[PDB]
DNA sequence: ATTGCCGAAGACGAAAAAA
DNA sequence: TTTTTTTCGTCTTCGGCAAT
């Protein structure tokens, strides 16, 4: 019965930072020990108030992480009760996505019109059929009397479930995983699962149904909350899924008593008009479609009053149920999503979307085509829900010590903290690249995409030196697959003309999750290449995800041109400005920042955190401006350290001498 | 305050009125005023130091030069530009660097650089053409504005770098020194503004010095590898252009398959019947050449020729005088060039020696140095001690050798002589020669005896042999 | 045969320089005194006391 | 000291890598000349024990001693051995093979011993190592590395499966100190 | 124990035999050192004896102090064999032999003032004609008998020891000469008898090789030979220069010859007889 | 001198001295080499066993005691003269009795030492005789023992084998020298360690 | 110990041939 | 002719040789 030196030293502190009741921010290492300690730092608050007794959810990025959050958890509890458990009686269990639990109720009703959402309703439906009477020849064949049998109960809290595991189990027994925890969720202290689900508003009013009490959030990985909310925020509509509906309403006879000037197929029919008439009219190429477009076109081709529009949107509703209770007694949602599209559309939400359409497919005499959307320009207000008073949050990154760009992103002041004991500067090295002598002119980088002779010398040249002298396993980042390409002629070259030859492995579109392995294998068991090893990789690519091996798989990262991003002339553009008009300072804090957290989290994972070492290397002309304001990893973490510099006339032997005095230690 | 301060021109002298009584001059030397030579204007460190300053009222606000790229140069060029924009006018004005490594090259950036309405001096219309064969990244719209300026014709903003010019006096239509006052200077005859001098050690001369010495001239440059004649006028070339800024570019520095590892060497040649009665009781220029015919050290030269031939390197051997050019070369009957040998001829046995194995040994003449591209060899004779320049035999040393394939890295891959007669005028150049080629790094010795010059068939046989020579070097 | 007997200094030289001290012995001052005689183009009789400025007149000679 | 005695096969990277002058000019004049060293210290403690001599060089594994009892042939063949140097890329598998035939014959109570000084990354050998490192253990010949500046996976499991020796060194002085840690005896 | 004499005793054998001319005996000796031994010694020849004598004590650097004053009981005897004895060869021997004797510090310094023995070092010292190989022994001696007295507050031979003030002539010679060797022996007898009583007393070199081949020129000294009186006269006077060596040139169709003057009386003579 | 050295000098006293015809002699170098011993350092101790056929005994107990050394000894060895154990009648030495007196003096002057600082030191023998089977394991346990200790055990084999002792010195690190000529012992003892 | 008047050798335009 | 190629001629550095 104990637990770490550093969780005693920082446990009051903890304690008061989570007193606040909205929110916090606190400073934890590059990956390694975070989640643990965590853990370890809730276990003084697991009962704070037992006439009520908060809960924890933990918001994670991918499925292989969820398991490495499971496995570290269920080594800390080691059981539910004090029968086997020493530090927390907790219950916890992973989910995700039923698209990804469940495969065969993706595969038994394939039909463009055919929503993940739908399919649950799809499977209750035929379970209540069957339940009815129709289980001599209706059941979908995933739910039945399993879903609430004591063998099927057991193994989620005696376990402590990993999603991968769940849907092992889930094969073979041929019961629907997902309802089964979705059933499960209120009994369990602790859950982890997607920040795609808990960021919208929506999903998180029916995640808190199933949690049935209040509740902390802990985003780990925060800096990535804002891309994931403004994405999964937005609504759109598709003119494939419209022509669809049309089919499936003349298919149930429609109605028999709308007035001789109406009917619901002709209102549809007026509806089609004002979205058809803009795929002609509007974009191929390009787009600037504002919300201010739309109605003109609606207003015009209608010559309408309200009272007309609003027994219009009804009659819609009218059909719509219909065809909800038709599709019931079938059990296997697009006159929903129109009902509601229509509804926004008539009605507002000019407070939080705007509306764009964008190019379609052609190309081709495909279906696809322009595609028409209810795009959030901005995150602020699709996030206030979290810190609304069902619950608190709390969020980190590793690093975060500059503090102010999360305060920028939330337009809220957490309560501040530094929640663990740092190693030596010494154990890193963070080496720039740029040029050894006056005549080595070939990086001006005006035009870095286009420089054949800029390519060709340090930055092709300067790689192949560094990776033939210093001879470990080394990965090699890149902006682009366009620059990767160029850089390393390889065995398949874009050109005759390419300047690197040496034996190095891809890493390219179109990944595989299995030939993923096949390289990290290779580069963890010898030689230079491999998947972090003599590897080339576009840093925003799956390689950032890394390996959980014990073995110091990774040595040195040499990123090939500093990881930066853009702006698209859409939205984007909209949100640009928008941020210049608040905050003027907005390119260094909307992009360049944002882009080397990018650089961060690759170079965190290599090196992992202060049980391990490493080093990591940035080739640009502009790389003094990403040096300020503390932006990489290189920033402070505790005065005492005796700083992380890495000016030197030498990087290469530099490191090499580092490597031996690593070796030394 | 110097906020009034006027300052004036008569005939080579500056005189300042009013003055702010400036440092390091004499005072009311004829009037109350300071008075000082043009050509002072260059000790701008002297007022620097005291922190005191000068405007040039009498500006001109016209159009300049911007050429804004760029180029590679070698590593201690590069230094030595970086050093240039670091030291300033105060303490900077001549670089010293051979007539085969890029000089061309810092003039034209030297001028992009300094970015000034510049005037261009050299010795050659071939060095002019070579520099445009250098300026084409920089120059305007690539062939629409570079022309040339010399005693035929002159047109167009820019040429052989800025409008190049040569140093000639003959008449009205020379170049340089018949127009000294019509344009150059910022500060008075206010037209133009910087000075490059190419080959620069040919200004220094006495009616030359004038060109120089009768302007203020804000800003100069010089570049050159002879840098003085044998009397060593140097000290006045500090004043005249500059202090010099750069000197080494040793071969120590450039090894490893870089270029060419020189083991120096003089030879000291004993003196047979008869030629020094003659040398000895001659005291007229005919006595030159009984020093360098002296048929034991004619001997030596042969044994040398044949050792590297048989062994294939290339040589290329040097003779200061036309006379004994054709008296060695046409005795050992390999190829001689000088002056009066047509274009024609000259490029075919300069073809001939550079690709066909069979042509490895050449004679030439003074030609070669000062503005000549002398083929590459791995071996170098000189026949005399010549009295021409010490540094002019290291800049043609430098020039003309390189490394011998395979051995491109090693401690020596090329070979340089100077033949000495013992016991004669020819021996005093030496103690100069060995300080000035150790000192720019060369390994140098001093070879003594060939006792296996005893073991094979020379000329010379015979007394009667040396007599048959004597007679027609007395004559 | 041992007629007569001469007490000189006889100088072995090459064949470059005996050819300077006939010259020194002629067109000189104080001098001809020098050689007694040329027994051989290599050798020569020569001086005694003249010796000393023989070899010291050649060294300031060229 | 005596009460058992002991049989040892000394492997050596004679690869390219190995020419480096970054230890003793190029590693493999430093290895040897302190190998030699290293000989004669371990048979006089041992003065009863075996050692046989191996290199990796050119993609193959080259004999340069027999496994025998006296010291004088495996100084002797590390004296011959310098002028002959270094080139290409290893070959591991083969080298343990050989070991592996000579060690396999050895009586019940003597210890099986691998030697290996590694400067390379990998090695050419196609067959697979793991079903001989399984076999290396059940044999009971073990295994050590000491690598120069070098932790490829493969090499280090090798030497920990087969008994637990994997040894990183930066200069002359700690190559010294390693090869007196093995010169040091076994329990019996 | 009955080994150790027929051991060390064929070694006293063999340095017996080749005892008398050269200088065997110095290596042997040695072995023989180790294992009243100068009683004994002392009838056995000189020569050989001494050596074992010089280095015995040498080689004694408990027992050992017993060692050493068995070594001063009979001193005496070894000073008395050592005048008495008195080539250069010998001479080495005695000095060095005294030499060593004194380093023991054995030797009484009465009796060693008063001897021929120190008067026969300063006498090789003064003596121009002494070799190199003398004077390193004999100045070896003074530095030791010097040495030898840590005291001289009792020490009689602190006086006679100031013979090396008659020395200065001697360096003046030799420091004349170039005699590097024999001048740095004299430094070392000054400073060492400071040290006992000093507490009483109060390229740019290539032109220098040829600068000092400018100082060698040739020509030789020299007589020469005329008028012959007929062919067999110069050839008998020119063989009879050639077997001596000194014919600088002959011409025989001349009837002229010249000798350097080193031969000019073995010719005068010879023309005179024959 | 900061170090205090102990340096145990066993004699190996059988009769194979015979053989050597002198033991005289033996004794008389082994007492120079251990006054020049002592003389070195201030600090330097010296202790002397005797290997006798029968069995090991302390010969002696700082060089101001050389004098008592030396006569202890002389006087030591005397006795052990007897005629048991008479010429080649018993081949072997006791050295395993030896080592063992040696290694407890040195403990025990170890740990007196231990009050202060570190004491080094070092066993060295004079071995005449054989090893015997039946030896083995005694002499191998002392010899063991001084290894772990990281006592150096050199010795001098004037004549024999004594393979053992051999071994003895590999095991220990120390130095091992079969001397050819035996009455250059003086030399060996002060050049050999 | 300085001035001052040849002869020798080299470099650049320009006049004179040659078509 | 037009255009080009040779020799001629002028200015200048440098090593002696008399003459103040």
């Amino acid at each position: 019965d104990y637990i770490y030196p550093e969780q005693f030293s920082y446990m009051r502190e903890l304690k008061r930072t989570l007193d606040a009741k909205g929110h916090g921010v606190l400073e934890m290492p590059s990956g390694t020990g975070k989640t643990v300690s965590l853990l370890a730092l809730i276990m003084a608050y697991q009962r704070a108030y037992p006439l009520e007794v908060t809960k924890l959810i933990y918001c994670s990025r991918t499925v292989p992480e969820i398991e490495k959050v499971i496995e570290e958890l269920r080594k800390l509890l080691n059981f539910y009760e004090k029968q086997e458990g020493e530090k927390l009686p907790f219950l916890g269990l992973a989910l995700s996505s039923r698209k990804n639990l469940c495969i065969h109720p993706e595969v038994t009703p394939l039909r463009f019109g055919k929503d993940v959402d739908g399919k649950c309703h799809s499977l209750t439906a035929s379970y209540v059929r069957a339940q009815y009477q129709h289980d001599t020849s209706l059941p979908h064949c995933r739910f039945y009397e399993e879903f609430d049998a004591h063998g099927r109960e057991v193994p989620l809290p005696a376990g402590i479930y990993n999603l991968d595991d769940l849907k092992a189990l889930g094969r073979r027994q041929g019961w629907c995983p997902y309802f089964l925890a979705r059933y499960s969720i209120l009994h369990a202290n602790v859950v982890v699962y997607s920040y795609h689900y808990l960021l919208d508003p929506k999903i998180a009013d029916l995640v808190s149904k199933e949690l049935a009490r209040k509740a902390v959030v802990v985003f780990d990985e925060a800096h990535n909350i804002d891309n994931v909310c403004i994405d999964s925020m937005s609504v759109n509509l598709t003119r494939r899924t419209l022509d669809r509906c049309q089919g499936n309403l003349e298919t149930l006879q429609k109605t028999v008593l709308r007035i001789k000037e109406t009917d619901e197929q002709r209102l549809r029919d007026e509806y089609r008009r004002l979205v058809e008439g803009l795929r002609e009219a509007s974009a191929a190429r390009e787009t600037d479609a504002h919300l201010a477009n739309p109605v003109l076109p609606d207003e015009v081709l209608q010559e309408a009053v309200p009272g007309s529009i609003r027994t219009a949107e009804h009659f819609l509703g009218f059909l719509r149920r219909l065809l909800e209770y038709v599709k019931w007694r079938l059990r296997v949602f697009s006159p929903l999503t129109l009902l509601a599209n229509f509804a926004t559309l008539v009605s507002t939400y000019a407070k939080g979307f705007t509306i764009i359409i964008e190019p379609f497919d052609d190309r081709t005499p495909t279906i696809a085509n322009p595609i028409l959307h209810f795009s959030c320009m901005d995150a602020s207000l699709a996030i206030k829900p979290v810190f609304e008073r069902f619950q608190s949050v709390i969020i980190t990154s590793g690093t975060l010590s500059p503090l102010d760009i999360y305060p920028k992103i939330l337009d809220f002041h957490p309560v501040t903290m530094a929640t663990f004991t740092m190693t030596l500067a010494r154990v890193c090295l963070c080496p720039m690249i740029i040029g050894r002598g006056n005549d080595q002119v070939a990086i001006s980088s005006k035009f870095e995409t286009r420089e054949d002779i800029a390519v060709i010398r340090n930055y092709g040249n300067l790689l192949l030196e560094m990776s033939a002298v210093v001879p470990d396993g080394i990965v090699a980042f890149f902006t682009s697959y366009q620059y990767m390409e160029s850089t390393v002629a390889s065995w398949y070259e874009q050109g005759i003309l390419e300047n690197i030859q040496r034996n190095k492995l891809l890493f390219i579109e179109t990944q595989d999750g299995a030939e993923t392995s096949v390289a990290l294998e290779k580069y963890q068991e010898a030689c230079e290449n491999g998947r972090g090893a003599i590897l080339l990789s576009v840093a925003r690519g799956k390689v950032s995800e890394g390996i959980d091996f014990v073995h110091h798989y990774g040595r040195a990262v040499i990123m090939f041109g500093v990881p930066y991003v853009y702006t698209q002339s859409r939205i984007l553009k909209a949100r640009l400005e928008y941020l210049r008009d608040q905050f003027q300072i907005r390119e260094n804090d909307f992009l360049t920042f944002d882009a080397m957290r990018h650089a961060a989290q690759c170079v965190g994972r290599a090196i992992r955190g202060k049980t391990d070492y490493g080093l990591m290397v940035f080739a640009d002309k502009r790389f003094a401006r990403g040096d300020k304001r503390g932006k990489l990893p290189r920033w402070i973490q505790e005065h005492l350290t005796d700083a992380n510099l890495n000016l030197t006339v030498d990087e290469g032997v530099q490191v090499a001498k580092y490597f031996l005095r690593q070796m030394a230690q | 305050i110097p906020m009034d301060l006027f300052d004036f021109y008569e005939q080579m002298d500056k005189d300042e009125e009013e003055e702010e009584e400036t440092q390091t001059v004499s005072f009311e030397v004829k009037q109350e005023m300071i008075e000082e030579l043009q050509k002072r204007c260059i000790h701008l460190e002297y007022p620097l130091l005291a922190e005191y300053d000068f405007r040039n009222d009498s500006v001109n606000p016209d159009i300049n030069i911007d050429l804004k790229p760029t180029a590679v140069l070698r590593p201690y060029q590069e230094k030595s530009l970086r050093k240039m924009f670091g030291n300033g006018r105060a303490r900077s004005g001549v670089i010293v660097l051979p007539c085969g490594a890029g000089k061309s090259l810092v003039g034209v950036t030297a001028a992009c650089t300094v970015r000034k309405r510049c005037l261009v001096l050299g010795n050659s219309a071939v060095s002019v053409e070579q520099w445009k064969a250098q300026f084409k990244m920089w120059s305007t719209i690539d062939d629409s504005q570079i022309c040339r300026f010399t005693s035929d014709a002159k047109d167009k903003p820019i040429g052989c770098s800025v409008a190049i010019s040569t140093y000639s006096m003959l008449g009205h239509t020379t170049k340089r020194s018949w127009e000294a006052e019509r344009v150059m200077e910022w500060l008075k005859t206010q037209e133009w503004g910087l000075m490059i001098l190419d080959e620069v050690h040919t200004i220094p001369a006495k009616m030359f010095r004038r060109v120089l010495t009768i302007v203020q001239a804000h800003c100069k440059l010089g570049l050159t590898a002879t840098l003085v004649r044998e009397d060593d006028k140097i000290v006045d070339l500090n004043f005249l252009i500059g202090p010099k800024l750069y000197e080494a570019n040793w071969m120590e520095l450039q090894n490893n398959g870089y270029i060419a590892k020189v083991q120096c060497a003089e030879v000291w040649c004993p003196m047979s019947p008869e030629f020094y009665r003659e040398y000895v009781a001659i005291k007229t220029k005919k006595r030159i050449l009984l020093y360098t015919m002296n048929p034991n050290k004619f001997r030596a030269c042969q044994f040398l020729i044949k050792f590297h031939e048989r062994r294939n390197d290339k040589i290329i051997v040097f003779a200061d005088n036309v006379f004994a050019l054709k008296e060695y070369a046409i005795r050992l009957n390999k190829p001689y060039i000088y002056g009066p040998t047509s274009q024609g001829e000259r490029m075919q046995i300069l073809q001939n020696f550079k690709h066909n194995p069979k042509i490895n040994t050449i004679f030439i003449s003074k030609v070669g140095d000062t503005s000549f591209d002398l083929p590459e060899a791995n071996v170098l004779i000189q026949i005399s001690s010549h009295g021409g320049s010490r540094r002019q035999e290291a800049q043609r040393l430098g020039r003309v050798l390189r490394a011998k394939k395979g051995m491109v890295a090693e401690e020596y891959n090329a070979f340089f002589y100077s033949l000495v007669s013992q016991d004669t005028q020819e021996m005093a150049y030496s103690t100069k020669r060995q300080r000035f080629l150790v000192d720019q790094g060369y390994s140098f010795k001093v070879i003594t005896k060939l006792a296996g010059m005893e073991e094979e068939d020379l000329a010379f046989s015979t007394k009667e042999e040396q007599q048959q020579l004597l007679q027609k070097v007395l004559a | 045969m041992v007629n007569v007997l001469k007490g000189v200094l006889i100088e072995c030289d090459p064949a470059m320089k005996q050819f300077l001290l006939y010259l020194d012995e002629s067109n000189a001052l104080g001098k001809k005194f020098i050689i007694q005689d040329i027994d051989d183009t290599h050798v020569f009789v020569i001086a005694e006391l003249v010796n000393v400025l023989q070899e010291r007149v050649g060294e300031l000679m060229d | 000291r005596l009460g058992m005695m002991r049989h040892l096969y000394v492997v050596v990277d004679g690869s390219r890598t190995m020419e480096d002058q970054d230890l003793k000019p190029n590693r493999l004049t430093c290895t040897l000349k302190l190998l030699e060293y290293f000989v004669e210290e371990y048979f006089d403690q041992n003065p009863i024990s075996q050692i046989g001599i191996i290199v990796t060089k050119s993609k193959r594994a080259e004999k340069l001693t027999e496994l025998s009892g006296n010291p004088r042939k495996h100084i002797t063949s590390l004296k011959k051995a310098v002028d002959m140097t270094c080139h290409g890329e290893p070959s591991l598998y083969n080298s343990l093979s050989i070991a592996m035939q000579t060690l396999k014959h050895m009586p019940g109570h003597t210890s099986r011993e691998v030697l290996i000084i590694f400067s390379s990354l990998t090695t050419c050998d196609p067959s697979n190592i793991y079903d001989l490192i399984k076999t290396l253990k059940a044999a009971k010949i073990r295994v050590s590395v000491i690598g120069l500046s070098a932790e490829v996976r493969v090499c280090t499991v090798l030497a920990r499966e087969t008994g637990g020796t994997y040894h990183v060194i930066l200069d002359e002085s700690h190559y010294k100190e390693l090869l007196t840690h093995h010169v040091s005896p076994p329990p019996a | 124990p009955g080994v150790l004499d027929r051991l060390y005793g064929h070694p006293a054998t063999c340095l017996a035999v080749f005892r008398e001319l050269p200088s065997l005996a110095k290596n042997w000796v040695m072995r023989m050192l180790f294992l009243k031994k100068e009683f004994s010694k002392a009838q056995e020849e000189s020569t050989g004896l001494l050596s074992g004598l010089r280095i015995w004590h040498t080689q004694l650097l408990n027992l050992r102090i017993a060692l050493l004053g068995g070594g001063k009981a009979w001193s005496d005897d070894t000073s008395q064999l050592g005048p008495d004895k008195h080539v250069l060869h010998f001479m080495v021997g005695s000095p060095s032999a005294a030499v060593s004797q004194d380093l023991a510090q054995l030797l009484s310094q009465a009796g060693l003032m008063k001897s021929t023995e120190p008067g026969e070092p300063p006498c090789i010292t003064s003596a121009g004609f002494q070799f190199l190989l003398l004077d390193t022994p004999a100045q070896l001696w003074y530095f030791m008998l010097q040495y030898l007295q840590t005291a001289q507050s009792r020490g009689m031979d602190l006086v006679e020891i100031l013979s090396f003030l008659f020395q200065l002539s001697f360096s003046t010679l030799g420091k004349d000469y170039s005699v590097e060797g024999m001048s740095d022996s004299l430094l070392n007898f000054l400073q060492h008898l400071r040290e006992f009583g000093l507490v009483f007393q109060r390229t740019d070199q290539i032109r220098l090789w040829e600068l000092e081949r400018d100082r060698l020129r040739f020509t030789e000294g020299v007589l020469y030979n005329q008028f012959l009186s007929q062919v067999d006269f110069e050839l008998l006077l020119a063989h009879a220069r050639e077997l001596g060596v000194l014919v600088f040139e002959n011409s025989a169709k001349r009837l002229m010859v010249v000798t350097p003057a080193g031969h000019s009386d073995v010719k005068r003579f010879w023309k005179r007889q024959k | 001198e900061d170090e205090l050295n102990l340096l145990v000098i066993v004699v190996d006293a059988n009769p194979i001295w015979w053989g050597k015809q002198t033991l005289s002699k033996c004794i008389d170098a082994v007492m120079v080499l251990g006054n020049s011993h002592l003389f070195m350092n201030r600090s330097n101790k010296l202790a002397v066993i005797a290997s006798h056929i029968q069995e090991s005994r302390f010969l002696y107990p700082k060089y101001e005691l050389l004098t008592s050394a030396n006569e202890v000894i002389v006087e030591e060895i005397k006795d052990l003269m007897t005629k048991s154990d008479i010429k080649g009648q018993h081949t072997e030495t006791l050295l395993a009795g030896s080592l063992a007196k040696a290694l407890c003096y040195i403990h025990r002057m170890n740990k007196e030492v231990k009050d202060n600082q570190e004491m080094k030191s070092r066993i060295l023998v004079i071995k005449a005789a054989e090893d015997s089977a039946l030896q083995y394991m005694n002499f191998m346990n002392v010899i063991f023992a001084a290894q772990k200790q990281n006592i150096l055990i050199d010795a001098c084999v004037l004549d024999s084998d004594s393979g053992l002792l051999q071994q003895a010195c590999d095991i220990t690190g120390g130095l091992y020298l079969k001397v050819p000529q035996m009455p250059s012992l003086l030399q060996y003892l002060l050049w050999v360690f």
